[PDB]
């Protein structure tokens, strides 16, 4: 999530303070970020690590800060300044934060079978937009055949709204509305995370997920489509067993009509 | 009130913001058609789906035409009424998005242009509108909010103005009381939701509170730039006729 929605306002200047210190002082050329811990008990931040790269979950920050990040990389390498309307970027007292946004990573690792990712034709394909809804995709569409090499990704999507709790809501509607055939995801499981309570009010550690389950885990589904087709196939192959013997109805003779 | 063209446009004339000389409705139009002057601009009252009109050059041409005109308006609309307008020669199209609420708070969500056009249908619509002055368009929010104030406006509506190229001149020319097609852009440089704020007004809400999901005018706040583009199958390489049947594969572009 972006920006972190439980930090205050003196908590966000004192992280961002830190890290154009770490930043300054290599010279960092390029986009990176400075990951920190936080004890929830005392709320003290923690250097912890740098990555020296874009990060999978960078869309966030994009629709927050309507910075294209891609771009100011590119730019940047170029030679032009931060500050510049040809750099990516405007002055720092120029960036500021707009609503909210969240990411979740549609895969195939199977929740109903331990979280192997599931591998194999993609028989139907269909994601969800509309006002909101950033999607970074391209690898899978009806057809695909999804190897069992590489990622199992199957789509980010990245919701933002004006406030957190709009923002929760936009991701549950757009991932709720996918429909991925031929292949397993992970897409309840996403659900049940932002659907939570502990999600909801941001009481969560980093121990949640592999806490709460509260297992979560599970309902099955009812495939009533696929059932009927069956039956019908059946009747239609194999006949009634009360009927298949008996006198036949005159050949299509009139529905009844409902007055 | 918003319906009817006539009746739309003698509503403006009335709160003070300005129109095109147009005539009253329409076996003798000009007289009527010359105290207004050639070219003019032949529009259906009521039904305006983005076009039953007609431009008419010169006198000789009214009969067949006006006629025309209404057979057309009957066959389309089917309430038949036509009006002459004053043609502007060179116009751009630019509009007004409103929000009221059921306690008569009304508030203005800046403006799109809508100029790129089909025989005066809209096929691309930008917001802001790119080439307008930051006191135009506190200009055109002006009038738009003397619109909805006199209305008691409800919901979501668009007012709608023809920007003279030549003077820089706005004349009002339309209201649609409803949401637009081209809503969308106007959502994503301003970051309000057009159709949860219609629900939460209906509702009972109050523009300004968090539950109406509309910040007070203060706090409307433009962001950026925005185009929107209607994918079709009009085949371009057949006349433009629609193809349909089934499509075999289908991959859209996001980012
Ligand atoms: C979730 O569905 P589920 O619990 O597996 O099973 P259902 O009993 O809803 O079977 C629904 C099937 O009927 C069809 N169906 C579902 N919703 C539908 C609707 N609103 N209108 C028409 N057909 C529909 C679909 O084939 C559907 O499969 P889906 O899960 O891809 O939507
Ligand atoms: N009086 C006029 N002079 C010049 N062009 C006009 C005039 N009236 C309408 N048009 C053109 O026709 C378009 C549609 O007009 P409008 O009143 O909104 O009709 P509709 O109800 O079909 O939307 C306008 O965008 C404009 O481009
Ligand atoms: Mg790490
Ligand atoms: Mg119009």
């Amino acid at each position: 999530r972006a920006p972190a929605p439980y930090l205050s306002e003196a908590q966000r200047q004192e992280l961002a303070a830190y890290s154009l210190k770490i930043a300054g002082a290599t010279n960092y050329i390029g986009a990176g970020t400075v990951e920190y811990l936080m004890d929830a008990d005392t709320g003290k931040f923690y250097f912890i690590e740098v990555n020296p790269r874009i990060q999978v979950e960078h869309t966030v920050t994009e629709v927050v800060t309507g910075i294209d990040i891609v771009k100011a990389q590119i730019h940047i390498l170029d030679g032009a300044a931060i500050g510049t309307p040809q750099s990516g970027v405007p002055n720092q007292e120029d960036i500021r934060l707009n609503g909210h946004a969240l990411q979740c990573r549609v895969t195939t690792e199977d929740p109903e079978h331990n979280f192997i990712p599931d591998y194999g034709r993609i028989t139907a394909y269909r994601s969800a937009s509309g006002f909101g809804i950033r999607l970074d995709g391209g690898t899978s569409y009806s057809g695909a055949i999804i190897t069992r090499y590489y990622d199992p990704l199957l789509v980010k999507v990245t919701a933002w709204a004006p406030n957190p709790l709009e923002a929760i809501s936009r991701m549950d509607r757009a991932l709720r509305e996918f429909r991925i055939r031929g292949v397993a995801t992970n897409l309840t499981f996403l659900e049940a995370i932002i659907g939570h309570p502990k999600f909801r009010d941001n009481s969560y550690t980093t121990r949640f997920i592999d806490t709460t389950p509260e297992l979560f885990q599970q309902v099955k589904r009812q495939d009533r489509a696929t059932k009927l087709l069956t039956y019908l196939a059946d009747v239609t192959v194999n006949g009634h067993p009360e009927a298949k013997d008996r006198p036949k109805p005159l050949e299509n003779a009139a529905r009844p009509v409902v007055p | 009130q918003l319906g009817n063209k006539v009746a739309a446009r003698n509503l403006a004339i009335s709160v003070g913001v300005p129109v095109v000389p147009a005539t009253e409705p329409l076996a003798e139009v000009a007289k009527m058609a010359a105290a207004i002057g050639y070219p003019v601009m032949l529009k259906a009252s009521w039904g305006g789906g983005g076009r039953g009109m007609r431009v008419i050059r010169s006198e000789a041409d009214l009969a067949k035409e006006v006629t025309e005109a209404k057979r057309e308006a009957m066959a389309a609309f089917g309430k038949d009424e036509v009006y002459l307008e004053k043609l502007v020669e060179r116009a751009r199209h630019v509009e007004s998005q409103i929000l009221g609420d059921t306690h008569g708070n009304v508030v203005h969500l800046f403006e799109r242009d809508c100029s790129v056009q089909r025989r005066n249908q809209k096929v691309v619509e930008r917001a802001p509108a790119p080439y307008l002055s930051e006191a135009q368009r506190q200009e055109l929010a002006a009038y738009s909010l003397k619109i909805a104030g006199a209305t008691n406006y409800i919901g979501a509506g668009t007012v709608e103005y023809l920007m003279d190229a030549d003077t820089g001149k706005f004349y009002f020319i339309e209201v649609n009381p409803r949401i637009q097609v081209e809503h969308t852009v106007t959502e994503v440089v301003t970051g309000i939701d057009i159709v949860k704020a219609q629900i939460h007004i209906l509702d009972g809400a109050a523009i300004g509170t968090p539950q109406s999901g509309v910040p007070n005018q203060e706090d409307i706040r433009l962001n950026g730039h925005a185009l929107q583009c209607r994918v079709t199958t009009e085949d371009p390489e057949h006349n433009f006729i629609p193809d349909y049947g089934r499509i075999t594969a289908y991959r859209s572009a996001s980012g």
